[PDB]
This record gives C-alpha cells, structure tokens and sequence, in this order.
C-alpha cells in the first residue's frame, strides 16, 4: 500500500506535503459530500503517486481487482461514519447519498 | 442444498454451448455415387422450400443418371491461412525534403489496416479476426534508387508520449521495440502478436466509446472502436542535422494462425474514408454488368 | 465517491478538524502485459 | 406436424399455423457464459421469467413503395418492462434473443419479403452526395429505438454492401404464398463475454421487400408488419444509478 | 469477538465495531416459499444478487426535544434500484429484510433510543380532539414514503397501544454509552404466501428517544439517525405495466 | 443439468425455515437446585447487556442461596384454549315496535366482534388468529320477559342479496343455513367453522384493499380487511302482519381449537369506533396511577 | 499502523462468481521487463573544433 494522492488542489512547494490527507469536520448532518476521485491507474491523477502508478505505466493493459484501504488520524474520543461508494462506468457524479 | 422442485427440475445456469453440427475431416471434395432411372411415388429430391432459410441438399445423383467418380481434388487451397498469408500493402509513410507534409525528417503513422482498398476488401469479408503478422518495411527514393541512410523504426505503444521533433528524448526507445536498418540490407521483417485486450479485432463495431449527450460535436468517435486502436508508428533519420536523400517506406502485412468468425457480405462500392463505411450518393453503380434484354445476351 | 454516513462527533477539548490517509493497492489476481514507454513524465532538454 | 408451430417462454405464447421452420443462428443455442470465458468477479444476477418473453415492438405498414427498415438490436428493449429497467441500471449485459416476425395476408396476395440478421451492421450515410465532406449520421439514424428507420437506399442496405449477398448470414423468407410468419433464434455474437447495452448494438434486424406487393381493386390495401422478439438467457453485471444514454 | 461485526450481503458491506448481537426476528430465517404454502401457478422470478442490498434511506435529526420517527415497509423502497423498479411492474411480492439503524455520539454525550418492528402498525388519528369526528389519517401520513413521519403523540405510540409494552416485539437499544447501532432480521410475517407491495405495508419501524439527548456547550450540537435495510430472499410474481400506485 | 458453480455451490432456493428454537414439553413449573455460596472471579451472571435487546437469563440459584423444591405447579392454565374459550358479548339486535331503528320487524347485522370493548381487547393482544365458534343467541324482551314468539335467524354470507324487508323472497332459504327457535326453549348454538380465504383472521391490516389515487373521499376505506367482512346476521318475526312483542337478541362467541400468531402490546385508551383505531386528542390517560413524589409512597 | 497491507479477498467483500483465471504472469518478471535495449551513451567525433 502505498499514499493515494486524494487531495491534490494545492500547488506551491510549501504547501506540497497537504496532498496526502483529505479533512473531515462536522457538517449539518444532511449526507453530504467528503471527496471524489477516479479509479484509473493509468490516469493523470490520485494514482499517479503510488507503486501501482508507476509500474502500471510501464504497462499498456492491466487486469485484476484494486483496493482502497484508508485510515483515520483524528482523536480517539471522536467516532463517525462513512459511506465509501464506487460506481461502475456510465454513471456521472452522483447529486445526493 | 435445495428443497423447491422448480429449481431442482429447473435448466437455470446452462453454460455449455449445445451444437446442433459437428465438424467432420473432409481432405479431399466428395464423390459421386452411380444411380440408376427412379419413377417412384412421393420421394421428391428436387422439390424443396426456400422459405425454410437452409440451402438445397440436393445431390446429383438424385436429379441425373451419374457415374462413380473417385475424386481426389484437395481443398488444401480454401483454407483461412491459404487465403490470408500474402502480404499486402497497409501504408505508406512519406519523407520528403522541402514541403508542408513531414519537413521536419520524422512522421508519425497511426496502426491501421484500412488505408488501401486492395487489403481491405479481403479482411472486411470477416467481421471478427485474430491473427499474428509480420511486417515488412522496404524502404526506397521516391526515383526507386537505394541511399546509404540509416533509419529507426519504432512501435510506440498506446499511450507512451509520441515525438514532438527528431531530436526529441522519446526516440531512446528504452522499453519500446524498436528497429535499426540501413537501406542497403534486405528490409526488415517482425512478428507482432494478438496485441488485443478483446479475444479478436473487430473491423465493424456498431456503436460509441464513450457516455453522454451525443450531440452533432461527437458525432465522429461512431464506429471508432478502441480494441483495435494498437498506437502509432514512427520514423526518423538518425541524426542531429539535416539529411540529404529524400525517403519513402512501404508496410507489407501478411497474417498467419488465422481465426475467422461471423462471415458477412464483401463491399461492391468504392471506399471513400478510413474506418468509415461511406460511398457515393449519386454514383451507385451495380454489382454486374448491363445487357439490352433478358430473352437475348 | 466518500459520502458522511451520519457526522464526525467530537466531544469538548478534542479537535475539530480531522484527517483520513487513503493508502491503494493490488490484489492477487493482478496482471499486466504489453510493455511500454512510461507516459506521465517529461525530461528537459541539455542534460548538464 | 411441421406447418404448425407454438413457442412458449416466459408468460407469453405464439401459435401459428403457416409457419416454415424455426431457424437456428449459427448451430448455436443461445446459453450462460461458463467460468473460463467469464471476466468479471462479481455475482450476475439473472431474472428467469420477467426477461425472458415476447414484446410486440411497433406495426409498420407495407405499401406498394415500400423499401425497407431495420431495427438495432438490442437499442429496441431499453423502454419496455422489466428488461428496459435492468438494462439502464446494469453495466454489463449477456443475452440471445429470438426473433418472430408476422407478416399476412390472403391467398389472392403476392409478394416477398427477407428478414435478415445481420452482426454489427454499421450505417455509413452518402457523404454529401459526391463524396467529399466527412459526414458522419446522427443519432435519430444510428440508434432509432423501437420504431425503426426506413431505409434509402436498399440496393447498398445504406452501408456500402449488396443487398444479393445478404443471405449468407440468418435469412428467413416471408413469401406470402406458403408462408406468413419467420422465427430466428440467435446467439450471442461479440468478442466479449459481457458488453454494455447502452452504447453498442450487437446485430441488426433487416426486413426488405424483395418482390413487391400487388393485389387487384377490391382487396384491403393495407398489410401490416409486425416484430416480435424475446431475449434468452439474460443476464446482467453491476450495479449503478439508472442512467438513460 | 462479540463487539465486531460485518454484514456482507449482495454487493454492500456493513462493518461496525461498537456493536451490540445480531438479533432474528422470532427464530426464524428469510426462506422461499415452499410448495406447500405455494398458491399461484406461475414460476416467480427472483433476483439474486441485485435487490439483496442495503439502501441507504435518509438521515434524520436528533435533537433535543424530538419524539420519535416511523417508517412503514415495503413503502420506503418503491422508488429506489432495481427492487423499486420490480415492485411497479409485479404483482406479488415476498421478502424478509435486515434493518440497521445507525446513531453515533462521542463518550461525553448520553442517550437512547428504541428500534421496534411492529407488525400491521395501524395509525389511527385524534378524531377531532374530543372524539366526536370518524376522521381518518391522510395519504401522506399512513404511507410516509421513505422521509419517515415525525410521531405527535409517542406515548401512545399515534396508534392507542402504549410505548411500555413495545418490547414484547422485536427491539434493540441504542444506547449511546455502549453501542452506537441496533441491527434486526426480519422474516416474512403475513397471512399469505405472497402479498401486494403497493398498499400492504408488511411493517412499521419504530424509532423513538427513550432517555433523552444530553451534552454541554462545546461539543457538536446535531446528532443524526440513519437507516440502512437490505431485503432479503425477494420474490416477484405477475407481471403488468408500470403503476405508481 | 447444470455446469456453472456458481449455481450448483449456491444456496438460491432455500425453502425450509431454518429455525433457532425448539419446543421442549413443560407440563409443570421449574424446579430450584441447591446453591451454595460462590466467591469467584470471571463467572457473573447478575450482569447482561438490555442493549442486546434478549430478555434476562439470571436463575434465582445464581443470584441468592435457594433451597431444593419440586415445583407442581401446572401450567395448563395459561393455553390459548384456557384462555378464550368463555363466551362473550358480541353484538346485540334490536327489534321494536313503534320507532325509527327496525319499525319494519327486521334487522340487519354485520358480522364483526369488534363492537363491545371487553371482548375486543383480548382479541386485539394478537394480530393473526384462527378460531371455530360456538355463537348463542339468547333473545328476550327489554324487561327480560319470555314471551311465546318465533324467530328465525339466517346468515348471509358475503355476496347474497340482503332482504328488504320481512315478506322478501330471500327468507325462503334454500342454500343458506337458518336456525328457526322460539322463545320458550334453551337458546340456540351454532358451530361456525374457520370461514375465511386467508389462513388467518387478523384484526390490524394496514393498508388500502384497493388500487388509485386515494384522495379524501375514499379514505374510509383504509384498514378495512376484506378477509374479514364474513357476511351479515339477520332476524326477523316469521310471519306476515305486524307482531306485538318487541324483542332484544344477544349473541355470545366463544373460540376453540384456537391459533394465535404475532403478539403485540394491548390498547390502553378507551375505543371509540369500530375497526378503526382512534382515541381521543385531548384526554390522553396514563395507564398507572399518580403518586405525590417518587421518593415516597 | 501494523505496517503490512491488506489481506482481504474479493470473496470476503461482495458476492462473487467462480472464475477460472488463467491471465499469465510471464510478462512482469525482471527478465521480461530489462531485457530491451536503450540508449546510455554517445560518443562525438568531428573534424573540426
Ligand atoms: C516496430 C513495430 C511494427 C509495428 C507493429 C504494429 C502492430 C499492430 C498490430 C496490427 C494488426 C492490425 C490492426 C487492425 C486494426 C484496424 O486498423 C482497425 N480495426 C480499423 O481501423
Ligand atoms: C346462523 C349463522 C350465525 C352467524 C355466524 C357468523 C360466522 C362469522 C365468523 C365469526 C368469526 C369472527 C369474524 C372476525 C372479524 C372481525 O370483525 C374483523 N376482523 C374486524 O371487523
């Protein structure tokens, strides 16, 4: 496993160790949206970063399944939940949960 | 386990492909048996039913008086890599001196087998393919004379950076296959495999690529099927400065381990575009020829 | 897509703002084939 | 005992008394995909009786000047029942289908017709006449639903290639003399085991009128044309929010 | 070994590490209907893989002077997937489900809550207020739709049955200083082998703050409820066109 | 058969009913085992989770020290059909003189146990039953007098045209079952079997028997089972003119050979309709009784 | 924060199908990914300079 670079807004160089984690905070509670991004790996992208973004760029095809493992670095007195969904092909960005 | 009736009675999940015919070894054409006069009541041989859809399974031993023939005429001939496995011309790349179309001592060809109207007629008989090749670049003048010039081919993969210029750092070809020949050797021959993520190529594919309004902007990407989109082909002269002797490379492509699937009618029209089934639409001419009346010839 | 399922709760002293690392890999059943010239980087040109 | 026939699948039953024969697609029966050709690791769901039944899609009418129409498969079923529900939720999509196309009339009537099935028939439109712009056909003539589209041009079938040799794939002959009704069951005919029945259209149906119509003043001047199909051995892969195109 | 656990069924998976038992609804299992308690005579379809998964309906709020909500099943699930598009087409209908209710809160906050199935849950109104009027409950307030309906009156439960008595059913309590989620399977309980999925409601959760919500001023003040189901063992049977209702 | 394994490793088409429990004979009450006193760790059984949402599973001889008693007990009390096998008032028919309920000497009666508050609370503590009856029909004048009249009960069942009025041709009863008593005899009883096209009765329904857009003028018919509407009970003077004793007629159901499915809490609140769950807005009642303070009596 | 990754199957997550894979790894060993010939050097000879 190696870091998905998720949130890759920033730009300048003092700033450049920000795209490895994505902030959760507290919301008005009506199922909003966290982050999106694509599963290519082989695309100009989160994948780009990884150990499967750059071997799989020396490949023109590939097969098999990937997996996303993330992992919580808040206080231990704070719980939530999260719906991680992945939408096969066809269907756009979804507008609610 | 199950304990319902109608799913243990049931043909639910059926995977095997349940033929109806079985290929039998037939190495030579069939003979023919002798008949004699029949005069008979309800055996009708000649009468059939073209509304059925099959083909007439009349033999000629029931419609004539034959003669026992042993026939030994080998069909060794019509076979699929009897038919394919002569090599054919699927492109041309030009390199001229002084001009607008590649002044610059490179260019670069996409991989397609559509380009000549010779090839593609005998390959669009099928409409599913998989087969190997081998190439072959004869590499001449313009004028047909033989330079002492070096050359570089080279395969770039889909999705490898093409390059921008002849002195580019894409050309030090350190993962892609590529070819070093002069000009005054015999040409260069590969063998490129079933470079397909499909199980066959497919040279009619009805249908988009992509998802989404298809408005009048992405009307062209019908038809474009990227199971057989396999990168693109270039050239240069190995070199920092200008060379001096213009050059012109021919493709010759024959296919052998030929599969063939899901024949289809051969085109009578003039070809018009690439990877586009257009034609005329004034000029429709017919498949024969005309004559002044049916009763005469 | 990552969608808040309920809230992030968080009591009095604890932080507001949290973070989630997400870390990618392959399977077992992975595979590649047909190698290839890497696409996703560039070089300069006069190396020294 | 071969005049008559009766196809029973599903909730649904066609009887017809001058039938010819029921035709098979390429030896092949259409069937699930086993696990060797099968891609995808996910569980295909397979509704048994809620697919797998007959939808009488649309009439047209056979006139005197008539041309011909085709029918992209399976563009046809993605508004109807069941089947056009599952098909804008799934992804991948598997089926044969079996065609059944009635076409009647007396036996003071004369004429013809060919039901062809032909695999990927691609339209290629008359690039301006004289054939210098690159036009390329819309949408409303790719993918015309279930209506159909009439054809133009049906010497080239509106694709370049002879009407003449359209009978090496799967033909049926409507001659309305012996016959009145041709059935075809096909297979499943792609390079992949699985494919997406929004954007690719695996076959297309041709009814032409090769010898005409003709009938005296007195008979009634319409007959009509009628498409009836059933797909076989549906199944379906992934699951997303339904999307129309 | 007892606080974890994981539901995986169909293409959805639910995994929760402050969690309580699994209860089963009066012992007894999701199942098909056997040929014996068998009634019609058509073969019913039954989707495997592609109804058999949890919905996510809707997020509610917990605040401090709430009451309670109710859901009335299979009502929630008419407009959503592939089992909201099988229950507009068929006619006869038969499924277990597996409710979860989520409801987290950090160690600082206190509270609790009762998940309760009550089946054939009838709203009966106030009639007037004094009991003169024969007034009945609106089309909006029997079938909710899959928003729920806030209780006025949770004390009688809005049906003249008392809350005390509630847990001789099936329940489970989220209590917010043990566990944070109360899952309940639920077999298929009518008088009938197959039933209608338009006007039925098999039915009704029950979701209402016992002890009430409490935290000081510095926490995060909005606590909200989410439920999750996944139906379980569906069956469909007859088919029609599509009506809403 | 079958090929793919996905089917045949599957477990589509379960139909048993995997059960958790088993019913064990319990003809008397549990006996108590000697307990002596235990000091250990680890081993506690005065501790559960109610959030679990299972009932307390502590015996009396983990909690104290008991003593050894063989408890005789019988528990034959508590049975469904000890339960609900007592005839109760169901319905009562009125037939006066001079007035404007039944002036005509007949009267109509619905068959429903759902119109007096002491039998229909123990009915409604379950929501499916499946009962036999044994109705009686005890009939007298409104000062409890017996006087010397003949009756004639006729059940309809749901669908036969109702009589309108006490010369009808529908009295004639040739298909449907009628009890003809006077006054002066012990009253008749009938045995009524199960008579519904439902396995069970049930006294919740919810929903609509019918399909549309329900607006506010068809909102009466919500809850209203039609596997319920069992017919209609009527009575009448036999006879052509005007009688001269007025009656009152009581029936009294009892069930046997009772099941009973799905319990449910029992009604707090006073009735006010039939089969129509409504209490009153303002006058919500708790069910205890008040006290002045909790910390005292 | 074990350090090892994860260990979960496709069959642990979803419902799955059995599938005979028989995709070849012989193309990803280091023999088959060094083993094409790039450029590492070059050496200038001119007349002049
Ligand atoms: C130095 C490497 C030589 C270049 C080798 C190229 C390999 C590509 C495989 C050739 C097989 C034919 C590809 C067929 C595709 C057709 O053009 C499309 N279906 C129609 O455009
Ligand atoms: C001479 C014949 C005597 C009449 C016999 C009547 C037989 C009807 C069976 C009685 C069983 C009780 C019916 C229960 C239905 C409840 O009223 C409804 N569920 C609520 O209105």
């Amino acid at each position: 496993e190696t870091i998905l670079e998720v949130n890759n807004v920033p730009t300048n160089a003092t700033s450049l160790m920000e795209r490895l984690r994505f902030p959760v905070s507290a919301q008005a509670g009506k199922g909003e949206l966290c982050a999106v991004f694509r599963a290519d790996p082989g695309r100009d992208g989160p994948w780009q970063s990884t150990m499967l973004g750059q071997l799989c760029g020396y490949y023109t095809q590939w097969s098999g399944s990937l997996e996303v493992t993330f992992m919580f670095t808040g206080s231990f007195m704070a719980t939530g939940k999260m719906l991680i969904a992945y939408t096969p092909p066809g269907g756009p960005l979804p507008k609610d949960r | 386990g199950d304990r319902v009736a109608d799913v243990i009675e049931s043909s639910i999940g059926d995977s095997v492909s349940r033929a109806l015919t079985q290929a039998l070894p037939a190495p030579t054409g069939q003979n023919t048996q002798v008949s004699s006069h029949r005069l008979d009541t309800g055996e009708v041989p000649a009468l059939q039913a073209a509304e059925i859809g099959a083909s007439s399974n009349t033999s000629d031993e029931s419609m004539i008086e034959t003669r026992c023939v042993l026939n030994s005429h080998s069909t060794a001939e019509t076979t699929l890599d009897s038919f394919f496995s002569r090599a054919g011309l699927v492109g041309e790349i030009d390199l001229p001196l002084e001009g607008t179309t590649n002044p610059n001592g490179y260019a670069n060809w996409d991989i397609d087998i559509t380009g000549y109207a010779q090839m593609r007629r005998k390959v669009e008989l099928f409409t599913y393919m998989r087969f190997d090749a081998e190439f072959t670049f004869v590499a001449c003048t313009p004028t047909g004379q033989v330079v002492p010039q070096l050359l570089q081919y080279m395969f770039v993969p889909p999705g490898a950076p093409k390059p921008e210029s002849r002195e580019s750092l894409a050309w030090q070809t350190a993962t892609n296959p590529s070819v070093f020949v002069k000009l005054t050797d015999p040409p260069a021959q590969v063998s490129v495999p079933f470079m397909s993520p499909a199980s066959a190529y497919q040279w009619f594919y009805d249908g988009y690529p992509t998802f989404g309004e298809h408005k009048q902007e992405k009307d062209l990407e019908y038809g474009a099927c990227p199971n057989n989109m396999m990168g693109t082909f270039s050239v240069r002269t190995v070199g920092s400065s200008k060379s001096k002797y213009p050059l012109v490379v021919r493709i010759y492509m024959r296919m052998k381990h030929v599969r063939a699937w899901i024949p289809r009618p051969m085109r009578n029209q003039n070809y018009l575009f690439k990877a586009n089934p257009n034609y005329a639409g004034n000029s429709i001419k017919p498949t024969g020829t005309s004559r002044s009346a049916i009763t005469t010839l | 897509s990552i969608w808040y399922q309920t809230n992030y709760v968080v009591p009095i002293g604890a932080p507001n703002t949290a973070y989630i690392i997400a870390l990618a890999a392959a399977q077992k059943n992975f595979t590649m084939k047909l190698c290839k010239d890497t696409s996703h980087i560039l070089q300069t040109a006069s190396i020294q | 005992s071969d005049r008559v026939a009766q196809l029973t699948i599903g909730n649904s039953t066609i009887t017809t008394q001058e039938a010819a024969n029921i035709i098979v697609g390429y030896g092949e029966w259409p069937s699930y995909c086993s696990d060797d050709d099968a891609t995808a690791v996910d569980k295909p769901t397979r509704p048994d009786v809620s697919v797998n039944r007959f939808y009488t899609l649309d009439t047209k009418l056979w006139e005197k000047s008539s041309k011909g129409w085709y029918w992209k498969f399976p563009d046809v079923l993605t508004e109807t029942g069941v089947f056009g529900q599952n098909a804008q939720f799934h992804y991948l999509y598997r089926s044969g289908f079996c065609i059944h196309v009635q076409c009647n009339a007396s036996k003071f009537h004369q004429g013809a017709l060919l039901v062809a099935i032909l695999p990927e028939y691609v339209i290629g439109t008359v690039a301006g006449g004289t054939g210098t712009e690159d036009s390329h056909p819309p949408y409303k003539q790719t993918q015309p639903g279930a209506d159909g589209f009439e054809l133009q041009h049906p010497y080239v079938l509106d694709a370049g290639i002879p009407i003449s040799q359209l009978t090496v794939c799967h033909h049926q002959r409507i001659n309305l003399r012996t016959n009145n009704c041709a059935t075809i069951i096909v297979p499943y005919m792609n390079t992949l085991p699985f494919d997406s029945a929004l954007n690719h259209c695996n076959f297309g149906l041709l009814v032409v009128p090769i010898s005409p119509l003709d009938f005296d003043q007195g008979a009634t001047p319409v007959i009509p044309i009628t498409i009836t199909l059933a797909p076989m051995c549906s199944e379906f892969a992934g699951l997303r929010q339904a999307v129309t195109q």
